[PDB]
């Protein structure tokens, strides 16, 4: 037998997260840009939620970078950013939403490269 | 004690904004060159409920809302503001 | 070794060492990079 | 009704008559691989990677360059597909060097990739491989061309996008090489997107040589503040530390490109930097202290100090969350004279009107204007990516462009109508024939650079170039809702600060010299304090020591760009935030931070704790401050111009003559650049 | 051909056969059946057929899955019920397993299959220790791998890999305290994918 | 190529060293500064350069499969030698 | 929004079970003083618990309230039975860690974070 509850999902109070990881960090939501470096797009299908970069310093022992930020390295992946938002709303974070970039279609022309009286025409091959 | 900075929010197209666009197209000139030397900034930004922002001497504000206000509204809380020295 | 000795190099110990831990010549760690931030030195002369 | 049916795989899709076949297959979420293809560049089709079967026709087809045909099914997968890349990879393998470990591209190179997704798994080539000489192309690209694999990617986007036709290839067959010939170096504002486009480790980052692998790099999305471009970029970190900056695509700012100052001067970051606050001892010497002492010092000649004896000068980088902490500060002791380095006519409407101080038609605008006049201005060194928008639309629009100023070089040929500002008069009132090119336009476009703006007679050259536009608009020679006044911003804090009614220029100091003064990241020299009185106390806040600091009171150390997440409005409008790659050095705070603390110390306490609440404060003062990539239209051109007229100014005999006239010139505008030793090299080659 | 699996028809047949007979039998509880390429047989169901489902498949005679090989979940966030329970079950008398799947959030119980199996027992604390998920009905539920008083469940996919709190032993109070995590050296993220796409057969549609 | 500071530390071969008001050298104090002596910099240079008859030469390091992955040198330039990236030995183009 | 329940079918019924929660922990402490042998007192223990409690009481879900009880119960077996050790029942007061300042000031002398 099914009960009807109204209140919005809230789950921070079971979750174990210290209260300093809820309120003072920030979710970035967003879809990651394409590496320039390379061409492939299969890296910008998904959504992320990142956290707000803290301090690292340097290790007096050996220089290594050191950390207190628990949520350093936490990265999660989402279908969707309506499934992104659900998740950052129910576990107390705030956030922030950047909407997708996606390139828009060009218009190719092989033929162009040879115009007859147009600036398109290219000087080398 | 008077006052420093007038500042207008409004929306471009929203209906709640058009006392305000149209005080602006109409009034704003006239009265830039009675008050020439006071700041009067106009920032439109879409659907924004429209707002009249007053600074006076020592940071202290009062904003007045606009919202569905026919141009001569819009007026009489200006010469409110324009007169007043909180 | 006496029959297969191994290959000499220039850079080879010629004198092995034991373990030095304990000692005086036991290994400190340290870091091998230098400072990455370079710091802005004000003017010795006055000037306000 | 246009489209025609395709179908990729036997999944129809429609497209518009001359999609490629790579085209239609990206439809339906394939990405054929390419080298040589890139969607920004002219076709090419030498690479032959895109080799695919089109069903029931013998011969794979090059998906980048053919033009699909109605009915055509593409198969992506078929055995003949795979075969043909498989075959391509080994021909492009054969002669590769093995250079993966000491090669940069590793980790991140699309031959690796693609070999790895579509080539076979082992070799068959029996033979020794060639080997090329290097080229030498100046101190930002590093050439191992021996990795070349001849895709001309870099040909055609230092012939296309950056106008310099340097590059080609010599020689024939398997000897051919890319390079200049004779000895020579790609010394251009765009040069270092060569790097991101070479598909290979033959062109790589100087100042980047063997530093990091891309895999262990962290990606911090932030925008660029090296001018008001506000191009989008990645911030490559590792460990703590920034390593490099790469262009993010964004289609209506940057689309995926930078300037090379943006992606070379981070290294002046690692340098003289701001680490300590310092007050100045017995012996009138600046020595490190802390916090509270500084600040201390600070709030109490705050204290003392009221009305026109307390002013700021902001600088060229600061961000808008420390331009309205600062304002209200100094709002508290009642003072108004919060200037800005970079003057704008206040006369007239001044900033009441966004549209006055705007580049209204938006960077992707240009794109749709049919004429182009610029006005006092170098767009090519001032904003390179907008210049380089300009180029775009010149090569592919057929846009004609027209400039008023000295004849720089700007990579497209345009119509030089003289440097004298008396030819804006003759314009408007009809007697130079380009103001029938201006009436006949259905799109035209005006573009005061505001480098011209800091002239004496700027109120003039403003007003001049708004009659202009306003005899267009008048004429109806244009369209609907489409604006013609621009104004071309190059410093990355202006539009913000005029935003927030700063004062434009530091011409309120100089009527009013001030007892106290704010150098909020102010390095210009604009004030010196030889305009001040003996006894000015100077208060600098900013994360470089280079003009404002030896010479203050007290110095504040603040974050750069890269430490902070901070909002600017480039030349358009638009809002964008940074974010947080690496925290500040030492000491060094939050710009905004250190005026919310010196408030606390000094009684004024600021009503915002928290890097949201600066920012519902600043949505206050302008609603669009914090509306992040959206472009706010402005409106009231018309009310502008009334304004502009009233009052008359006469325009100075001088020619209009840009700060940069040379590349020479471009390296080193703001305190990060001057800092960085690359581009100091980069001064040094173009000079010697 | 030697680098490459073969495949068993006849296998993927026979529980392809089966997993129809299971769906056919419960159709109030099953939701999806699938066999994969390297034949394994999946039964997704409500989380309601959790005790029914499992009851016929250990009693019925053509199925006699007397053994629970193992009981698991999986974490994926972007689902609404982000918990997937899966139960792996082993039958002797015809030498095959099956796997069965359901669902849950944060805050809905799932009824425990300790009836059904004793194994469950554990295997049910181990789920609610790592993940969270409760089981009704359970003789026994608490923590069994943790330290006592650990809060939080740290095979969700966004609790820290290095946890909140570290531990050490502190001469003034003369015990083992618990402290916020600070590592001298902070665990480097790697990022490894390709941006060239691997799997064209598992292509999502745009 | 070891040399020594004002303060006397041993500086290393990636040019570490200990400014003068570092505290961190107090490590050092009753013990020892590892400092490698064999500099590998000093040592390449030694190496004398190769003199061959091709415009291109290949190097895998010496030892087959035992060296590093075979590369190819291009020895057109006259002004500079061919130098191996991975092993640093040089090679130059004669006559 | 109709979901199954926990234990709980609203929050009245919830809120019945956080009192017989809280009437055992307060009844515990003196037990657990004495048998860990510690050094607070057992209003400090029983302050402490009030204090748990207290920072959950904006809950209105029922099933969320229905998970904390379950774990405080779980919190409270471990602690009669002995599971707990000193160390585990003292983590509970924070002694080795210094007090983190609040204010917008002291933050800003020491560090970056909010
Ligand atoms: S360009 Fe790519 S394939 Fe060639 S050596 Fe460099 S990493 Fe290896
Ligand atoms: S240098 Fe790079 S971009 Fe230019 S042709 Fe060679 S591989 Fe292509
Ligand atoms: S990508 Fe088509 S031939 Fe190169
Ligand atoms: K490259
Ligand atoms: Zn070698």
């Amino acid at each position: 037998q099914l009960i009807t509850v109204d209140e919005k999902l809230d789950i921070t109070t079971i979750t174990g997260v210290p209260e300093e990881h809820i309120k003072t960090r920030k979710a970035r939501i967003f879809v990651p840009a394409r590496n320039n470096m390379q061409s492939g797009v299969n890296n910008t299908k998904k959504w992320k939620m990142e956290f707000d970069t803290r301090e690292r310093w340097e290790n007096p022992l050996m220089g290594w970078a050191s950390t207190a930020d628990p949520l350093s390295n936490l990265v999660l992946t989402f279908s969707t950013k309506e499934d992104a938002v659900a998740f950052a709303e129910k576990n107390g974070w705030s956030y922030d939403v950047e909407e997708r970039k996606v390139p828009k279609p060009k218009s190719k022309s092989y033929g162009a490269n040879f115009s007859w009286n147009k600036r398109t025409r290219v000087s080398t091959k | 004690l008077g006052l420093r900075e007038i500042r207008i929010h409004l929306c471009q197209r929203s209906p709640g904004s058009q006392g305000v666009r149209d005080f602006i197209e109409k009034r704003y000139v006239e009265l830039k060159k009675a008050n020439p030397d006071l700041p009067i900034l106009i920032r439109e930004c879409s659907d924004v409920q429209p707002k009249l922002w007053a600074r006076y001497a020592f940071g202290q504000e009062k904003n007045v809302s606009l919202n569905n206000f026919s141009a001569d509204q819009v007026t009489r809380a200006l010469e409110n503001v324009l007169s007043s020295k909180a | 070794p006496t029959v297969k000795p191994p290959t000499a190099r220039k850079f080879i110990w010629t004198n092995h060492k034991f373990n030095l831990s304990g000692t005086p010549q036991q290994y400190v760690p340290y870091s091998t990079t230098r400072k990455k931030i370079q710091e802005w030195v004000p003017p010795s002369t006055p000037y306000k | 009704s246009n489209l025609i049916e395709v179908f990729v795989d036997g999944q129809s899709v429609m497209v518009e008559p001359g999609t490629t076949v790579l085209q239609a297959c990206e439809k339906v979420g394939m990405q054929i691989p390419r080298f040589c293809y890139h969607e920004r560049l002219s076709v090419a089709g030498n690479c032959r990677m895109c080799l695919v079967e089109i069903e029931k026709a013998p011969k794979v087809v090059a998906a980048c360059a053919m033009p699909v045909m109605k009915g055509w099914n593409i198969l992506t997968n078929s055995e003949k597909t795979k075969k043909a890349r498989e075959g391509v990879m080994e021909f492009l393998l054969a002669n590769h060097p093995l250079d993966c470990p000491i090669c940069d591209q590793g980790g991140e190179c699309d031959l690796q990739d693609q070999s790895m997704m579509f080539g076979s798994d082992r070799s068959r080539f029996l033979e020794g491989k060639r080997a090329v000489e290097d080229k030498n192309i100046g101190p930002l690209v590093k050439t191992i061309m021996t990795r070349c694999i001849q895709c001309t990617r870099c040909i055609r986007f230092a012939s296309e996008i950056a106008g310099v036709d340097d590059l080609g290839t010599t020689g024939r067959g398997n000897d051919m090489q890319v390079g200049t010939y004779i000895e020579k170096m790609f010394m251009s504002e765009l040069s270092g997107n060569i790097i991101d486009i070479c598909p290979v480790g033959a062109l790589t980052s100087k100042p980047y040589a063997f530093t990091a692998r891309p895999w262990e790099t962290r990606k911090t999305e932030s925008i660029d503040v090296m001018d008001a471009v506000g191009s989008n970029i990645v911030v490559s970190t590792r460990t703590g530390e920034v390593m490099r900056i790469l262009p993010r695509m964004h289609e209506d700012i940057n689309e995926e490109w930078i300037s090379d100052k943006t992606r070379f001067a981070y290294d002046g970051l690692k340098r003289q930097r701001l680490t300590e606050p310092m007050v100045r001892n017995e012996k009138g010497l600046l020595t490190h202290t802390t916090w509270e002492d500084a600040l201390s010092r600070v709030a109490g000649m705050l204290q003392s100090f009221q009305g026109n004896d307390v002013a700021a000068i902001a600088g060229g980088l600061v961000d808008a969350e420390a331009l309205i902490a600062l304002k209200d500060l100094l709002n508290r002791v009642d003072s108004d004279t919060l200037c800005t380095e970079e003057v704008f006519p206040t006369a007239g409407a001044g900033t009441d009107l966004r549209s006055n101080y705007l580049l209204n038609t938006t960077i992707a605008g240009v794109e749709e204007a049919d004429v182009v006049l610029l006005v006092g201005t170098n767009p090519r060194f001032e904003a390179p990516l907008f210049n380089a928008r300009i180029r775009k639309s010149w090569l592919h629009n057929d846009l004609k462009v027209a400039l008023i100023g000295s004849p720089v070089d700007l990579t497209y040929r345009y119509d030089h109508l003289g440097d004298s500002p008396k030819i804006l008069q003759d314009i408007a009132s009809g007697s130079h024939p380009f103001s029938q090119v201006l009436q006949e336009a259905k799109k035209p476009m005006v573009i005061l650079g505001s480098s011209a703006l800091q002239r004496n007679d700027g109120a003039a050259i403003l007003a001049a170039v708004s009659n202009i536009a306003q005899k267009i608009r008048t004429s109806s020679g244009v369209t609907g809702d489409w604006k013609v006044m621009n104004i071309l911003h190059r410093i990355a804090s202006q539009v913000a600060a005029l935003d927030l009614g700063y004062k434009p220029g530091v011409e309120a100091i100089q009527k009013n010299p001030p007892k106290m003064l704010f150098l909020l990241g102010a390095d210009g020299g604009c004030i010196t304090r030889q305009d001040l009185p003996k006894d000015c106390f100077i208060v600098y806040q900013g994360h470089h020591g280079d003009v404002g600091a030896p010479i203050a009171d007290v110095i504040l150390p603040g974050a750069a760009y890269t430490e902070k997440s901070a909002t600017y409005v480039n030349t358009e409008g638009r809002a964008q935030q940074t974010k947080v790659a690496v925290t500040p050095p030492g000491l060094a705070r939050e710009d905004w931070k250190i005026i919310r603390a010196l408030s606390e110390i000094a009684g004024m306490t600021l009503p915002y704790d928290t890097l949201d609440q600066v920012r519902n404060r600043l949505e206050e003062v302008s609603p669009n401050l914090v509306r992040y990539d959206d472009v706010e239209g402005a409106n009231y051109f018309q009310q502008a111009s009334e304004l502009s007229k009233l009052v008359n100014q006469q325009l100075l005999a001088d020619p209009l003559v840009p700060p940069q006239l040379t590349i020479k010139d471009f390296y080193m505008t703001d305190s990060i650049s001057r800092a960085s030793q690359t581009m100091a090299k980069c001064v040094k080659a173009v000079t010697e | 051909r030697p680098t490459v699996r073969p495949r068993n028809d006849v296998a993927h047949k026979q529980l392809s056969a089966f997993g129809e007979y299971v769906a056919e039998i419960l159709p109030k509880y099953v939701q999806q059946v699938q066999v994969s390429c390297f034949n394994e047989l999946e039964i997704c169901i409500h989380p309601d057929g959790v005790i029914p489902v499992l009851t016929f498949l250990r009693d019925h005679s053509n199925a006699q899955f007397k053994s629970l090989a193992d009981l698991t979940a999986v974490d994926i966030p972007t689902r609404q019920n982000r918990f997937e329970i899966v139960y792996n079950l082993l039958s002797l008398r015809f030498n095959s397993r099956i796997r069965v799947k359901t669902y849950t959030d944060e805050l809905t119980p799932i009824e425990s299959s300790v009836p059904v199996y004793k194994a469950a027992n554990w295997y049910e604390r181990e789920i609610w220790d790592m993940f969270g998920v409760f089981f009704a009905n359970h003789p026994d539920l608490r923590r069994i791998l943790t330290d006592y008083g650990f809060e939080g469940h740290p095979f969700r996919k966004d609790f820290p890999l290095s946890g909140y709190v570290e531990l050490r032993y502190d001469d003034e109070v003369k015990r083992v305290v618990a402290e916020p995590v600070e590592l001298a050296q902070e665990f480097r993220k790697f990022d490894l994918n390709s941006p060239w796409e691997a799997f064209p057969a598992y292509r999502q549609p745009p | 190529g070891v040399r020594t500071s004002p303060t006397g530390e041993k500086v290393t071969h990636t040019g570490q060293v200990y400014d003068d008001g570092d505290y961190r050298k107090v490590r050092f104090v009753g013990r020892q500064k590892e400092v490698n002596e064999n500099f590998a910099i000093d040592l390449i240079a030694e190496q004398p350069v190769s003199q061959v008859g091709s415009r291109v030469i290949s190097c895998d390091g010496g030892g087959g499969a035992l060296g590093h992955p075979r590369v190819y040198i291009n020895l057109d330039k006259e002004t500079k030698t061919g130098t191996c990236g991975y092993c640093g030995l040089q090679f130059r183009q004669q006559h | 929004t109709s979901v199954k329940p926990i234990f709980s079918r609203d929050m009245n019924e919830a809120k019945r079970r956080v009192r017989e929660l809280y009437r055992a922990w307060y009844r515990e402490v003196p037990n657990t003083v004495h048998l860990f042998q510690l050094d607070i007192s057992v209003k400090q223990g029983r302050d402490k618990v009030r204090e748990m409690f207290k920072k959950n009481a904006h809950i209105t879900d029922p099933r969320v309230v229905d998970l904390l009880v379950i774990k405080g119960k779980m919190e409270l077996e471990e602690t009669i039975k002995v599971w707990k050790q000193r160390t585990h029942v003292m983590r509970f007061f924070h002694e080795t860690e210094a007090p983190r300042p609040k204010d917008f000031l002291s933050k800003f002398y020491v560090g970056h974070d909010p």
